C-alpha cells in the first residue's frame, strides 16, 4: 500500500498498485531507450559534418559505435539506423506503458519479488549469453580498426583474448542460468531474508546501495581495465580516430583520458547518488517498522530494533564514525595547507614562512598490495577521499539510527521525532532546524563533495601535496613523484600528472575553457555559479522573510494588471521545499563546474 | 542560426525555464 | 536606562550610566591613539631596514608622515617620537578611562545633548583652527619634496594654494565659532528637533546615518581630489618616493592608485557598515516608542507611528523600493550578460551565439552634468551600483516600517512581532525565519555586496561593459572608451581602464597574487574561502542537526578525559548567535578577499 | 625567524583564535 508508506506530498503521485508499478517500469525503459535515439542524431554539434560530434553525452555514445565496430561518423547511416530503431522501441515501450493491461494485473497478484528475481537472473543468463555469441560470430572492433568476429575460448587463466572475452559473458550466462534454476526450487527463505518478501522498500534499498558499490567498482575498472577494444580505452581510441571532429582530436592530443574521465565523473557521481538515496529508503524503511506498533512482531529479532532506541549504542557508535572522518582529514588536509604554505612562500628569504620543509610521504602499504608506487599526492588524497567518506557517512549513520528518538530527543523531554519529514520545531531550545531523516539525507548529498571533489581533482592528473603548484625549492620532490606515476600509476593512460594543486589547476584549466567549443565552458560556470547562489536564498535561515516580502511583489503585479505573473509569489517555497530544491540545484551546479573541467 | 532565429529559441528557453517555481509555488 | 533599552544579551554589558558611557568614550579615544602608535611601529615588513613599509595599514599611515613633511622611512626618528608620544596619550586617556570619577559624574547628570553638540561645535572650531596655523607657519609637504609653510589666505575662488586650503581651515573655525555661539544661545528647540534630547539612540542613529554619507563624500573625494599635497595625491607620490620600499614602488608603478584605492575602499565598507548599523538604531528607536504605551502622547505628530501600522502604506513603499531595484538591475546584469556572452563566443563561425551585437551605450547625463564622457563600463556599472542601493534598501526599509506589524504577520492572524532580536516562530505556515527588525538587518548586510562588488570592480579598473575580457571583434569599443577615460575620467589617475570584465580581472589578479609579497595574498584568499564556507553551517536552516551532533563530540572528548576541550561542543551556536556571527564573517571574510585584490 | 620560532609563533595564533567560540558556546 505504497501511498500509505511514502511522504506526504508523494502519496498522489507514486505508482498505487501492482500494474501501475510494472507500467513505470515499462515507461522506464521507454526513457532508455528514447534517450539513445535522442543523443545519436541531436546535441551533436552546430555542424555536424565539419566538426563531428563534439558535445556531451553524445561523445560517449558515438564512443560505443566506434566500439561495437559501426561507422562511428556523425548521423552516418549505422547510426541513424540505430537510434531510429530504439524510437521505434521507445514509441512501443511508451505506447504500452500508458495504457491499462487487466489480464497483466490480474497475473501480477500472483507474483512475488522472489519470483521476479528468478526471472531476472534467467534475462540477464540470456543477455549475458546472446552479447557473447555476437561478439563470438559477428564481432566488434578489432585491433585492425575492422569489426572482427572474436571466437569463443574458455582460457580463463590465459592472456585476455577477444575470444575469451567471449567466453566470460557465456560464463556469466551458464552461471546465472544455474542459480535461477537452484532458487527458482529453493527460494529465498533463508532467515534474515524472508522479511525482504514483505516490503518493497526494503528490496529497492538493497537494489539501490548494491547498484553504488557497482558504479564504485565501474569507476576503479575505467582507470585501470585500459584496453583499446576490450576495456574502456574504446573512449581514448575513439577521441583520435578517422572519426573524431577536429576539435575533440586537437584536445585528446593533449588530454587522452577526456571522455574516459567524463563517463567516469558521470558514474562517481551517480554512484555517490544511489548510495545515499539507497541508505535513505532503508533508513525510511526502518523509521517504519519503528512507527508501526504492529510491525514489530516479527522484527523483533533484529538488532536495530534495539540500536534505534539505546543511546549509548547511538554515541559510541556515531563517535566512531567521526573519529574515521577526523584523523585522515586531519592529516590529509592538515599536511596539505603546510605544503600550500610552504609553496605559496617559497621566494621569501625571512620572516615567518620562509625555508619550510615540504612533508613528504609515500604509499607503502598500498604499494605493497597493489604494485603502485605512489607519492605525497597519493598519500594526501586517498586520506582525504577516505575522510570525505566518513565524514559522508555521518548523517548517513544518523538517518539509519536517529531519526526516531536520539540523546537529544531525550535531553530536550521530546517522546520522539514524529516522522521523517518534518523540518523543524522551532527555536526552543536555541533552535531545532534539520533533525529529521530527510533533512539528514540532503546533508549526506552536501558532505558528499569531500569525496567527489578531491577524487575529481586527483583523477584529472592535480597534484594533490598541495593546494597550489610546487614551488622550484620542491621540484625534486615533483619529479620523482612524476617518474613513479608514470611507470606504476594506470592513471597516467588518462592523466599526465602536473604540478598544479587544485587552486592552480583551477586557474590553468578555466583559462583553456575560453579556447574550446568557442568558449562555452565559460558560460556553463557563470550560469550555474549564479543559481548555486541563489540556492542560499532557500536555504539559509530566511524564508519567513521571503514569504512576507513576496506578499509585496504579488501585490504590485497585480495592480498593474498582470496577476498572471504574480502569482510566481503567491508564497515562498516552503521550509521543506527549499531545502530538497536548494540542495538538489547546489549539488548539481557544482557538479556542472566539475564537467566544465571535465571537457577540457 | 540568424539572429531572429537565436532570439526566437532563447526566448523559448526564458519562457520554458520560468515555468518551473510554478510547480511548487 | 540604556540597560532596558538594548537586546537581552547586551543588557550586562552596554555602559549603563552617564558616566560609564563618558568612560567608554574616553577608552575609544585611547584605541584610536593606540592603534596609531602600534601601526607605526609594529607590521611594516619582515625586515624594514631593506624592505620598508609594505604591509596593510601601515603604508597609509606612512603616506600621512610623508604628507606631513616628515622623515618617513621606516621606524625613521619622526616616526618613532609619533609613535610614542600616542602611546603615552593612550595610556593616560585609558588610565583615566578605567578610573571611577565621581565629580565628574555629577557634573554629567547635568548635561544636555544639545549643550555637549554647543562643546562639540567649538572644539572642532578650535581644531579646525589650530591646523590651519599649524599648516601656515610650520607646513606641509611641499612641491619641492620640502616641508613648507603653507601662508594664509582667504582667496576663496582664486586659484587653490597651500595658503587658502589653511585658509579652508581657519574658516571652517570662524564657521564652527559662530554657529557654537549661535545655538548656545539658541537651543535646539524647533519642532521635529526637541525629541532628540529624549533618546540616546535617536542621536546615535543620526551620528551613524549622517557619518555614511560623508564616507561617501570622502570616496568620491579621494578618486576626485588627487592633488599630490594637498588632497589624496599624497599617496600616490608616498608609494615612489624615496622613502618607499623597493616592493610597494615595484607596484606603484604598474599601479599608481594603489594606497588610494585601499583608503577608498576602507571608506566604502565602513560607510556602507555605518549606513545599515545607523538605520538598525534608528529603526530601533522607533520599535521601542511603538512598544511603550507611554511613548506615543509625544510622538503621535509623527508620521511613522500611523505608517508603521498601515499596510497598504507598507505594500506602495516597499513596491516602489523594489521597483527601484529591479530596473537598473535588469538593465545593468542584462545588458553585461547579453555582452558577456558576445564576448564568450566570439570565435564561433555559426550556432547560437555567433555574431552577436554588443550593447553599446554611453552616459550622457552624467557627462552634460559632471563633465565625464562615459562608455557602456559606467553606463552598466552605475547601474549595477544604483540597483544594488535600492536592493540593499529593501531589508533596510522593512526594519524601519516591518517591524512590528506588517501584512504578512496579519495575514497569519498575529497581532504583533513580539520583539527586534527572535530568529523564528517555528514551522507554522510553511516556515518563519527572520522576519524580526535584527534580522532584516543581517539582510541589508548581505545584499550590501551588490554595492560594494560592482563598486570595487568599477574602481580598480575592470572593464564594466561584460563580465570577461573584451573579444577582438568589440576591440574598437575598448579602444574609444579608454581614449575618453584617459582624458576625462579622474580614475585614470588611480586605474588604466583595462579590457577585463571582473572574471577575467580575478584570473589575472589571482595570478599576479602568486609572485607579490611573497605570494601571501594567496594565503589570504584561501584562508578567507574556508572561513566564508564555514559560516553555511551556521547560516543554513540546519542548527538543530548541529546541536545534536554537538553531544556525540562533547560525550567524545568527555570519555577520554579532555572534556574541558569537549566544552567547545557543550553545544550548538543558537540560531540568533549563529546569524549574528555568520553574518559578519559572511560578509568580512568577502570583503578579506576583495582587500587582497586592493593590495595587487 | 627560525623553524623554532615561526612553529611556536603559528601555535600561539592557534591558541589564541580556539578560544573565541568557548565565549559564545
Ligand atoms: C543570486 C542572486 C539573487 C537575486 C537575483 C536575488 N537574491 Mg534574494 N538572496 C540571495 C542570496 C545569496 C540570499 C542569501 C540567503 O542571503 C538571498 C536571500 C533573500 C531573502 C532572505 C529575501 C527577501 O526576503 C526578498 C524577497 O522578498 O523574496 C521573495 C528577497 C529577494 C528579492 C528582493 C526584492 C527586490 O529587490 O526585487 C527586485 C529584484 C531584483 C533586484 C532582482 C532582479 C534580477 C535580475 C533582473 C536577474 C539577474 C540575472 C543574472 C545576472 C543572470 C529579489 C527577488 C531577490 C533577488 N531576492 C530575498 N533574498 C541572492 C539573490
Ligand atoms: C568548511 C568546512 C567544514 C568543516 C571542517 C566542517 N563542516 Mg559542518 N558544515 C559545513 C557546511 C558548508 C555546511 C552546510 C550548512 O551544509 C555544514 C553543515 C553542518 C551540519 C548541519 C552539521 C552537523 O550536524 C555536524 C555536527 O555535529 O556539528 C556539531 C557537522 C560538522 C561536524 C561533523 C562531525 C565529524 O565529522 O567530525 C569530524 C570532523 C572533521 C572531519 C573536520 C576536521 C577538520 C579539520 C581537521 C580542519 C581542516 C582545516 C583546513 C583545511 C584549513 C564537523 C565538525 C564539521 C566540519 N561539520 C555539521 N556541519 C562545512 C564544514
Ligand atoms: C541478488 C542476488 C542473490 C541474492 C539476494 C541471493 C540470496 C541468497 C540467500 C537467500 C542465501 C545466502 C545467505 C547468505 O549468504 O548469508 C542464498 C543461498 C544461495 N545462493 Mg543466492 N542470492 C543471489 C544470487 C545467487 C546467484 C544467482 C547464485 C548462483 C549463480 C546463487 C547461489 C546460491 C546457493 C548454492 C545458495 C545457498 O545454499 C543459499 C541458500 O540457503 O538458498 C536458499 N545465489 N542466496
Ligand atoms: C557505508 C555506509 C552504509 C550505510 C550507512 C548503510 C546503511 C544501511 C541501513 C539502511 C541498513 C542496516 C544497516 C545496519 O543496521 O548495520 C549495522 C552496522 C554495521 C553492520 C556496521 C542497511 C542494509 C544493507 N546494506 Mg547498507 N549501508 C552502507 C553500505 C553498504 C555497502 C554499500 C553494502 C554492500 C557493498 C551494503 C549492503 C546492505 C544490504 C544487503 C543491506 C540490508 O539488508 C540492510 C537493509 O537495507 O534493510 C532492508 N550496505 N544498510
Ligand atoms: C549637527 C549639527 C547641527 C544641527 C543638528 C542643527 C540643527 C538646527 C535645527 C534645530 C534648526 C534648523 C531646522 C531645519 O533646518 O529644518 C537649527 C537652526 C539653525 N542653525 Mg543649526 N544645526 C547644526 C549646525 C549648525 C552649524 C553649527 C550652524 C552655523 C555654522 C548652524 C546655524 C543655524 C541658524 C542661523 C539656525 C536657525 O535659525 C535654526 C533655528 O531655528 O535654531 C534653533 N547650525 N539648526
Ligand atoms: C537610504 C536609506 C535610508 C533609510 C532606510 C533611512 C532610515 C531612517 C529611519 C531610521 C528614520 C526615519 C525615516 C523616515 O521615516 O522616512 C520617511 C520616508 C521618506 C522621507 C522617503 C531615519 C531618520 C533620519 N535619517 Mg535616514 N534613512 C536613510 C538615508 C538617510 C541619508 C543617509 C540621510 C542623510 C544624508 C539621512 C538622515 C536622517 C536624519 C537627520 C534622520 C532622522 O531624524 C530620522 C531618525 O533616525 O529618527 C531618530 N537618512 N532614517
Ligand atoms: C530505482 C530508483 C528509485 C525509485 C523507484 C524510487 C522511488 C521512490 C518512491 C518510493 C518515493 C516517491 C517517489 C514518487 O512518488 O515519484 C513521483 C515521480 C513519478 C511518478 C515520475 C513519473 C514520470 C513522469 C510523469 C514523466 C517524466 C518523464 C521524463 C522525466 C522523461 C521516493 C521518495 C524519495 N526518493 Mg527514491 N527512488 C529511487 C532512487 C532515489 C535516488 C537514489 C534518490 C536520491 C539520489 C532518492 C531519494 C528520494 C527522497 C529524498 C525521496 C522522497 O521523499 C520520496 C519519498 O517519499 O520516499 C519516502 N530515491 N523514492
Ligand atoms: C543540473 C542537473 C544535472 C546535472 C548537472 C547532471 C550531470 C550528469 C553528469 C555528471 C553525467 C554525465 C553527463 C550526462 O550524460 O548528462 C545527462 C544530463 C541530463 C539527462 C539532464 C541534465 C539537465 C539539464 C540540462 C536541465 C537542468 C535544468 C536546471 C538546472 C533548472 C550525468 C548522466 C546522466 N544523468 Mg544527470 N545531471 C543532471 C540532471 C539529471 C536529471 C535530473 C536526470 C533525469 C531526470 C538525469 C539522468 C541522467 C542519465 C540517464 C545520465 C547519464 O547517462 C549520465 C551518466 O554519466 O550516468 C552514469 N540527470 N548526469
Ligand atoms: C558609535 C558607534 C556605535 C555605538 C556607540 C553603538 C552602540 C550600541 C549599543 C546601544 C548596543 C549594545 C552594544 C554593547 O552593549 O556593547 C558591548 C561592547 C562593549 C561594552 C565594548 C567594551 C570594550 C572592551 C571590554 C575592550 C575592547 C577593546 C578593544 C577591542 C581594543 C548596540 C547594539 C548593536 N549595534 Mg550598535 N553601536 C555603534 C555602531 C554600530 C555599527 C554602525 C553597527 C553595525 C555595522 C551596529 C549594529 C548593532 C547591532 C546589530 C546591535 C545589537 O544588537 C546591539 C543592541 O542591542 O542594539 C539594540 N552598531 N549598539
Ligand atoms: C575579518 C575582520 C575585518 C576585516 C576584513 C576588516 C577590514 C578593514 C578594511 C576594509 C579597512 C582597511 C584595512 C585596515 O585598516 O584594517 C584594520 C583591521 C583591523 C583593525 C582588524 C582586522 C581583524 C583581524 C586581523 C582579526 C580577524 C579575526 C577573525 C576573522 C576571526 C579596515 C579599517 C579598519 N577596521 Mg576593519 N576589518 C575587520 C575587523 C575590524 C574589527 C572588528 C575592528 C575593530 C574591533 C575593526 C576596526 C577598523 C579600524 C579602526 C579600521 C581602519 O582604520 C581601516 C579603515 O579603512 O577605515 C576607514 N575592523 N577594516
Ligand atoms: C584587512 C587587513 C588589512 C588584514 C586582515 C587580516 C586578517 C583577517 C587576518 C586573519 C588572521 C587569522 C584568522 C589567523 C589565523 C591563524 C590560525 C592558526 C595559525 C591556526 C593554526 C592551526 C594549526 C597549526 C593546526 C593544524 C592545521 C590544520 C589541520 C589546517
Ligand atoms: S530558523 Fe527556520 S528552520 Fe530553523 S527553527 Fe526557526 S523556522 Fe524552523
Amino acid at each position: 500500500n505504497p501511498r500509505a508508506q511514502v511522504f506526504e506530498y508523494f502519496k498522489l503521485k507514486v505508482p498505487a498498485t501492482r500494474g501501475a508499478v510494472l507500467k513505470a517500469h515499462i515507461n522506464h525503459l521507454g526513457n532508455v531507450a528514447a534517450m539513445v535515439s535522442f543523443i545519436l542524431v541531436h546535441h551533436l554539434s552546430w555542424d555536424p559534418a565539419t566538426q563531428g560530434v563534439l558535445w556531451a553525452p553524445a561523445t560517449m555514445f558515438y564512443a560505443r559505435l566506434y566500439q561495437l565496430g559501426l561507422d562511428a561518423v556523425a548521423l552516418s547511416p549505422d547510426a541513424l539506423f540505430v537510434a531510429r530503431m530504439h524510437l521505434l522501441a521507445a514509441i512501443i515501450l511508451w505506447g504500452f506503458g500508458h495504457v491499462k493491461s487487466p489480464a497483466e494485473e490480474k497475473f501480477l497478484e500472483k507474483v512475488t519479488m522472489g519470483k521476479a528475481l528468478v526471472a531476472q537472473f534467467h534475462f540477464f543468463a540470456l543477455i549475458a549469453t546472446l552479447w557473447g555469441l555476437h561478439m563470438a560470430f559477428y564481432g566488434i572492433l578489432g585491433p585492425s580498426g575492422k569489426l572482427e568476429p572474436t571466437g569463443l575460448s574458455f582460457d580463463m587463466f590465459g592472456p585476455i583474448t577477444p575470444a575469451t572475452m567471449a567466453g566470460n559473458h557465456v560464463a556469466f550466462g551458464a552461471v546465472f542460468f544455474l542459480g535461477g534454476i537452484f532458487h527458482y526450487f529453493a527460494g529465498f527463505n533463508t532467515k534474515r531474508f524472508a522479511f525482504f518478501e514483505k516490503d518493497w522498500e526494503a528490496v529497492l534499498s538493497v537494489s539501490c546501495q548494491i547498484l553504488a558499490f557497482h558504479f564504485a567498482t565501474v569507476v576503479f575498472a575505467m582507470i585501470i581495465w585500459q584496453h583499446p577494444q576490450l576495456g574502456f580505452g574504446f573512449m581514448r581510441e575513439y577521441a583520435v580516430s578517422q572519426y573524431a571532429g577536429p576539435e575533440l582530436k586537437m584536445i585528446a592530443q593533449s588530454n587522452p583520458g577526456l571522455l574516459v574521465k567524463q563517463a567516469i565523473l558521470g558514474h562517481l557521481v551517480m554512484g555517490i547518488m544511489f548510495w545515499i538515496g539507497g541508505v535513505f529508503h532503508g533508513a525510511h524503511f526502518m523509521l517504519r517498522v519503528l512507527n508501526d506498533p504492529k510491525l514489530a512482531e516479527e522484527m523483533k529479532d533484529f538488532k536495530f530494533i534495539k540500536r534505534c532506541y539505546d543511546h549509548e549504542f547511538q554515541k559510541k557508535f556515531l563517535a566512531l564514525i567521526m573519529f574515521g572522518a577526523f584523523l585522515p582529514i586531519f592529516v590529509s588536509y592538515g599536511i596539505a595547507t603546510h605544503n600550500t604554505i610552504a609553496d605559496i612562500h617559497a621566494a621569501s628569504k625571512t620572516g615567518l614562512f620562509a625555508h619550510m620543509t615540504y612533508i613528504n610521504i609515500g604509499t607503502p602499504l598500498h604499494d605493497a598490495i597493489f604494485g603502485s608506487k605512489g607519492s605525497i599526492s597519493e598519500f594526501v588524497a586517498a586520506h582525504a577521499i577516505a575522510g570525505g567518506l566518513h565524514f559522508t557517512m555521518v548523517p548517513m549513520w544518523r538517518m539509519v539510527f536517529f531519526s526516531k528518538v536520539s540523546p537529544w530527543t531525550t535531553k530536550v523531554g521530546m517522546k520522539a521525532k514524529r516522522d521523517g519529514e518534518f523540518p523543524c520545531l522551532g527555536p526552543a531550545y536555541g533552535g531545532t532546524c534539520s533533525i529529521s531523516l530527510v533533512d539528514q539525507f540532503y546533508l549526506a548529498i552536501f558532505f558528499s563533495l569531500q569525496v567527489i571533489a578531491p577524487a575529481w581533482f586527483y583523477i584529472d592528473g592535480c597534484w594533490m601535496g598541495s593546494f597550489v603548484a610546487v614551488a622550484a625549492p620542491y621540484n625534486d620532490i615533483y619529479q620523482a613523484a612524476l617518474a613513479t606515476f608514470n611507470s606504476h600509476n594506470p592513471l597516467h593512460q588518462l592523466s599526465p600528472l602536473t604540478n598544479m594543486g587544485y587552486f592552480s589547476y583551477i586557474i590553468q584549466q578555466t583559462t583553456a575553457m575560453f579556447s574550446r567549443y568557442d568558449g562555452h565552458m565559460i558560460q556553463a560556470l557563470l550560469g550555474a555559479h549564479f543559481i548555486w547562489a541563489f540556492t542560499f536564498s532557500m536555504l539559509f535561515q530566511y524564508r519567513g522573510s521571503r514569504d512576507e516580502g513576496a506578499m509585496v511583489l504579488k501585490w504590485a503585479h497585480q495592480q498593474v494588471g498582470v496577476g498572471f505573473a504574480g502569482k510566481m509569489y503567491n508564497r515562498a517555497l516552503s521550509l521543506k521545499e527549499g531545502k530538497a530544491i536548494g540542495c538538489f540545484l547546489f549539488f548539481k551546479m557544482t557538479i556542472v563546474c566539475m564537467w566544465a573541467l571535465a571537457m577540457v | 542560426y540568424s539572429p531572429t532565429f537565436n532570439v526566437a529559441h532563447i526566448l523559448a528557453f526564458f519562457f520554458l525555464f520560468l515555468h518551473i517555481p510554478f510547480y511548487f509555488v
